């Protein structure tokens, strides 16, 4: 009866006879056969392909997120939230460790701070560079900074995503959307990546 | 009980796609099934 | 929020030329300095965080309905502990009435 | 006593090799090529067998035992 596999009562028969759309199906499944008859013999290859296809959104790797009204300039001291002013220690390290990833000239005054869940990053076996590359590829109108991949508990991994001004230039003729509304909408898109 | 001892020591690690609660329940449901040899004493007490 | 210093009302936040301006319905307007640069936030797994079970974990050694375990308390050397299992990862915490708490809390 | 010692060793090896079945110690999932992961030194014929070639089971285990221990502790925290 669990959500996603609900086969209790008369529920699957109702899904068939009522011609319900795919969105209303509570027990949908699918059987996939490996392209290689040779690979299909060995279970480790079948197991790593099965774990390869499992929707891990960016949202489920997150413990908490904060939307901050901040801009990043490397030289000029811009104002920062007092709770996360300690983040400046790993800002400097990121800039000297990524000389090719310098902050752009069109960073808007909107920042998204992220605190990754380390238990899920271990249980799902997801590296930090896998997250960063996935986010940079899908979201080009943002600038992304992060701390180092730490192996010691108590020191979190912080993902900080700055919005470029091009995010608001996408569709601003639709004036019924304040900059806070686009910035929040950007949060929803990035989380569901 | 041996599953509980693993849990108390933090030895239970779930596979990808399962939480520790779901994996522990999967182990406990499997460990508490009667074996096929349960009919050895049942059949030794009866005359067919 | 921001509270109006005149009428103690909840001011409305707007953004002008890269600055936050709190404007009240009584005409008073202020600008936040640093503590108001938090537009929104969310925290996940609220049903299993340590801040939720603080009172319960503190009260666990005194609740008579909690599971006990035959294991010495390393602080007061009492020969039994109270074992609790919280979360979907089944985190086990041993507590004692003296204040001892496995996981160092 | 022998049963308990052997069971402890077998259980510990089984947990280690069930954890690193798909999960790769070098990050992400395993990249199995020529029966051997490229990123780490895992062999396909060792994940489910720990008796046929005990020397190889004790080599891969020794390499990533610590990393394994820290990850196991981290999961069990907060
Ligand atoms: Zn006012
Ligand atoms: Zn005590
Ligand atoms: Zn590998």
């Amino acid at each position: 009866v669990a959500g996603g596999t609900n086969k209790s009562g008369i529920v699957r028969p109702q899904e068939i006879f009522s011609a319900k759309p795919v969105e209303a199906e509570q027990s949908s499944e699918m059987l996939l056969r490996l392209k290689n008859p040779e690979v299909e013999t060995n279970k480790t290859y079948a197991q790593e392909i099965a774990n390869s296809i499992e929707l891990i959104t960016f949202e489920r790797l997150i413990l908490q997120w904060h939307l901050l009204y901040e801009t990043y300039s490397s030289t000029k001291k811009n104002v920062m939230y007092p709770d996360f002013a300690s983040d400046v220690e790993w800002m400097t390290d990121f800039l000297e460790n990524h000389p090719l990833l310098q902050p752009p000239e069109d960073i808007a005054n909107w920042c998204i701070r992220l605190e990754l869940n380390k238990t899920t990053m271990i249980l799902k076996s997801i590296s930090l560079e896998s997250i960063i590359n996935s986010l940079r590829a899908k979201h080009p109108n943002t600038y992304i900074m992060h701390s180092v991949e730490n192996t010691a508990s108590g020191i979190p991994i912080i993902i900080r995503i700055y919005l470029r001004e091009s995010a608001f230039r996408r569709s601003t003729n639709t004036r019924m959307a304040t900059d806070e509304k686009i910035a929040v909408n950007v949060v929803d898109k990035l989380l569901n990546s | 009980e041996e599953i509980n001892n693993r849990l108390l020591h933090g030895d239970i690690m779930p596979p990808i796609g399962l939480t520790t609660h779901d994996f522990y329940e999967k182990l406990q449901l499997n460990a508490l099934k009667f074996p096929d040899r349960i009919l050895k004493p049942i059949m030794n007490s009866i005359n067919p | 929020m921001k509270i109006c210093k005149a009428c103690s009302s909840c001011m409305v936040r707007t953004y002008v030329d890269g600055n936050i301006i709190f404007r009240c319905s009584c005409g008073e307007s202020v600008q936040g300095d640093s503590q108001n640069l938090l537009v929104s936030s969310k925290v996940y797994h609220t049903g299993e965080m340590e801040d939720k079970y603080k009172i319960f974990i503190k009260n666990a050694p005194f609740d008579p309905t909690n599971c006990q375990i035959k294991k010495d308390c390393p602080n007061c050397h009492l020969d039994y502990l109270t074992q609790i299992c919280i979360g979907s990862q089944k985190i086990i915490i041993l507590v004692c009435r003296c204040g001892y708490m496995s996981n160092r809390g | 006593k022998k049963v308990q010692t052997a069971l402890k060793a077998s259980l510990e090896f089984n947990t280690f090799y069930a954890f690193y079945e798909s999960r790769c110690p070098k990050g992400g999932l395993h990249d199995f090529q020529d029966k051997k992961c490229v990123k780490c030194g895992l062999f396909t014929y060792i994940i489910y067998d720990h008796l046929s070639q005990p020397e190889l089971v004790h080599d891969y285990y020794n390499n990533y035992k610590d990393q394994y221990d820290k990850e196991k502790m981290s999961i069990r925290s907060i």
